[PDB]
């Protein structure tokens, strides 16, 4: 799943949004960006949590 | 005075071996499966396409 702070760009990340996950048959394989995955779940990392 | 291209026709691509016109392949199949009964399935199925 995406992270709570949205981004934007050529494949934008809605905030919460669900992965498509990959299979067999392949109409297309399916991916994201992963800079802006990370710049999603960068605010909720915490101290405690670690 | 002259300079042009020049074909050779090397001694190795003349010599007459074997007999063998047809031929078939057995290829691995990367997952378990059974047979294919299908086109999609078989294509699916290789452990890569030819």
């Amino acid at each position: 799943q995406a992270g709570p702070d949205a981004t934007a760009g050529a494949i934008p990340l809605a905030a919460g949004q669900l992965f498509n996950m990959n299979f067999i048959g392949a109409p297309a394989f399916e991916e994201w960006p992963m800079t802006s995955y990370l710049y999603s779940w960068a605010g909720r990392f915490d101290i405690t949590t670690i | 005075a002259n300079a042009g291209q020049q074909v050779f026709i090397p001694t190795q691509s003349t010599i007459h071996i074997g007999g063998r016109r047809v031929l078939d392949l057995i290829i691995p199949r990367r997952e378990i499966a059974p047979n294919p009964t299908t086109l999609v399935a078989a294509n699916a199925m290789c452990m890569v396409r030819p």
